């Protein structure tokens, strides 16, 4: 409970083979630098990446991207964002026909 | 040192007196941080929801009783100029594309 | 007795007692910081001596030096429109964030100067050594207002009561501002709308009574402090957050602590003594301010102690955090913290760092 | 300080001539201010709407009494050319895109 | 209370209370060059003598 | 905790790993109310607070010298030496630490 009450988010199970990691993490000083770094990769590989599907994924970088600009709710807002498609299947359909 | 011979050999001098002023700047800063902190937690509770409509002219935001000063939602920083300036300038930028 | 449910409730004479034995101690440091600033402004032991029939000039440089660090110190706080800037940590946040950093900033931009204050801070900072800060919450009241009315109900409904009382649920819904000044009346009237049907009119009465105290002020407030006046635990190490007492003595009058709610037995003070003639005393502003005085027993000056601290109230051997105030030798406040966050209303910051030890050093302490 | 032996050499002596200027400039700033703010609060009251009108050429805008002197809705600062020019410039800017 | 009293040679002339709109003194006081604890500053030419 | 020198003793035979050292030694300062609040000890009625006056020769070196002459003359917050040992020991007669 009061590692929710910091997080917001569903609590995430532990492992109880091994707990300061040594098996999954991997702890290193932040310096701006290097998050810049991030963002530009981030940035420039969105920005030309392909016509890959899975376009949940695209959402989820640019959620990324704001994040670490440090605007959480337009985060969270763009990666649960669901797109809608419009009426012109109608127009497919027809051209069947 | 080196008070003019080259342009080169004149940025290394200032560069090294700002890099000293920066610690003394730290420290100062984080003693108005810390003055900042109890300034929110007494604002907290002394002053009263209507006090605080006549100012921001929104609906008044409820409090949390756990934490008063933040701790768990606030992040708290000097703001200065260009910072302002980067964040318009991410924000123009990351609307045009 | 001011706390009758107190098993164990310091005395006087503890207070006074603990008080002595730390002084012992901070009389070193402040000679200390006297020593240096004798040496900026050349006076006293700064002043060198020299025979007559020969020259006696003597240039400054340590104030030479803090000269030029004074403004490239206190400009980065003061170039922005304003100081703090608060963002959220979680998508839960941003808007107690905002509401809160608009208060905050809008606080400091008006009701203090932030000017002095920043001057003050980075002054002291750079020619003492340390800094200590104050923090404190004012709210002054009692100024009475009178002449309420009275207003009869009416079940007359008609179409431009619909209008105005819609156009007033508009204003209320999206300027909560502006609501209060809309008129009583119509106002009374139009939650009496929903209060049963549009019927309500609310026809004005008249009456009159005397109540209804305004706040004339409500805010914090923030000194800086005098270095002579402060006294702290010196076991601390350099922590400040172990610390198990501070001490301060400042000036005040007999009409502003009455003005100040938080006080008892005002009526026992004897107001023609101290005459700010005290060994420990409040260290005026300077030499000749000590001649000064208002005989008016309402404007005289006197000293007071304040002592905050932790405490073994009960025998129940836990601290609880106190705060006690006197004057003369009559206890005048005996109270548990009442601040959101039970600690002491105060900050310190060491200008250049010594090994544990609170207080730093000067800029010019080398420079002798 | 280095009146002339290269371009940069002697940029740094006026920015920091400049620098301590700005402290003094500070200070008497704030004193207009105050004295602008008090200015306010006695037009608040001894002032007639038809004066008022008479150079504003626009419907009175009624008085709040809770503040007569600001302090909950006015921003009072120094004018000056560079400022407005910024002003200017974001405004045709921000209109074209 | 904030009172404003006015006086020549040993008449008095004015007493009342404060008539401005914020009960405070009318006047305002700017320090050039701060001192430790006190309303007047220092001129600049101080310390050229 | 960062710590002061004069008060902490390493096993010296671990040659320079920290990884072997067999066991360490931490003298610090504290008081009979600080124990009682901090649940984690016991006998804390058999102390007699009225001993040590905190002149012993190995004891906590105090922060400076007019230090040495501070107390507090409450028994509740009168200050002790404490000493700690972390290490290893045959706590049975296995011969395994």
């Amino acid at each position: 409970v009061e590692v929710v009450r910091i997080t917001n988010e569903h609590f995430v199970d532990i492992r109880r083979d091994d707990l300061a990691g040594n098996f999954d993490l991997k702890l290193d000083i932040s310096t701006a630098e290097e998050d810049n770094a991030k963002v530009n990769d981030l940035t420039f590989m969105l920005q030309t990446m392909g016509p890959n599907m899975d376009p949940m994924m695209a959402q989820q970088i640019m959620g990324q991207i704001m994040e670490l600009k440090k605007m959480p709710d337009f985060a969270k807002r763009i990666r649960e964002f669901q797109p809608q498609p419009d009426p012109i299947a109608q127009q497919k359909a027809q051209l069947e026909l | 040192a080196a008070l003019g011979d080259t342009a080169t050999a004149v940025r290394g001098a200032l560069d090294a007196a700002s890099k000293r002023e920066l610690g003394i700047l730290r420290r100062l800063s984080a003693g108005i941080i810390e003055i900042g902190r109890k300034i929110i937690a007494m604002n907290a509770e002394f002053l009263d929801d209507v006090e605080v409509v006549r100012i921001t002219n929104e609906h008044f935001v409820d409090i949390r009783r756990d934490d008063l000063a933040g701790n768990f939602d606030l992040k708290l920083d000097i703001s200065t100029a260009e910072e302002d300036n980067a964040k318009v300038n991410d924000l123009t930028f990351m609307l045009q594309t | 007795r001011l706390q009758p449910e107190w098993s164990n409730a310091p005395s006087l004479a503890q207070l006074k007692q603990d008080y002595q034995e730390a002084k012992q101690v901070t009389d070193e440091k402040i000679t200390q910081i006297n020593r240096w600033l004798d040496y900026m402004h050349v006076r006293g032991e700064g002043k060198p001596k020299t025979e007559k029939g020969k020259s006696a000039v003597q240039p400054p440089t340590i104030r030479k030096q803090a000269e030029w660090r004074y403004s490239s110190l206190s400009e980065p706080f003061l170039s922005s429109p304003n100081i703090f800037e608060v963002n959220p940590v979680t998508w839960e946040d941003a808007e107690s964030a905002r509401q809160n950093g608009l208060v905050l900033n809008q606080q400091f931009n008006t009701k203090l100067n932030k000017q002095r204050f920043i001057d003050e801070y980075v002054r002291a900072g750079v020619d003492e050594g340390t800094i200590i800060v104050k923090v404190g919450w004012n709210y002054q009241s009692r100024t009475v207002k009178e002449q309420v009315v009275t207003y009869e109900m009416m079940p007359d409904s008609s179409e431009e009561l619909a209008q105005i009382y819609q156009t007033a649920a508009q204003i209320r819904e999206e300027s909560p501002s502006e609501y209060p000044e809309i008129p009583e009346d119509v106002r009374l009237g139009l939650e009496e709308t929903e209060a049963n049907g549009i019927q309500v009119r609310a026809v004005p009465v008249g009456s009159e009574e005397e109540e209804r105290e305004e706040t004339v002020e409500n805010h914090p407030t923030v000194q800086v402090c005098d270095y002579n006046n402060i006294v702290i635990d010196p076991s601390c190490g350099s922590d400040f957050s172990k610390a198990k007492f501070l001490i301060e003595t400042f000036e005040s009058s007999y009409a502003e602590l009455k003005a100040d709610g938080r006080y008892k037995n005002l009526d026992k003070i004897q107001v023609e003594g101290q005459n700010l003639l005290s060994e420990p005393d409040y260290t005026g502003p300077s030499e000749g301010v000590r001649n000064f005085d208002f005989q008016d027993k309402s404007r005289k000056r006197l000293v007071v102690h304040e002592y905050w601290g932790y405490y073994d109230i009960h025998g129940d051997g836990v601290l609880h955090p106190i705060v006690a105030t006197w004057v003369g030798a009559v206890m005048i406040r005996m109270e548990e913290n009442p601040f959101p966050d039970k600690k002491i209303p105060y900050v310190v910051v060491s200008y250049i760092p010594r090994k544990r030890d609170l207080y730093g050093e000067s800029d010019g302490a080398l420079l002798i």
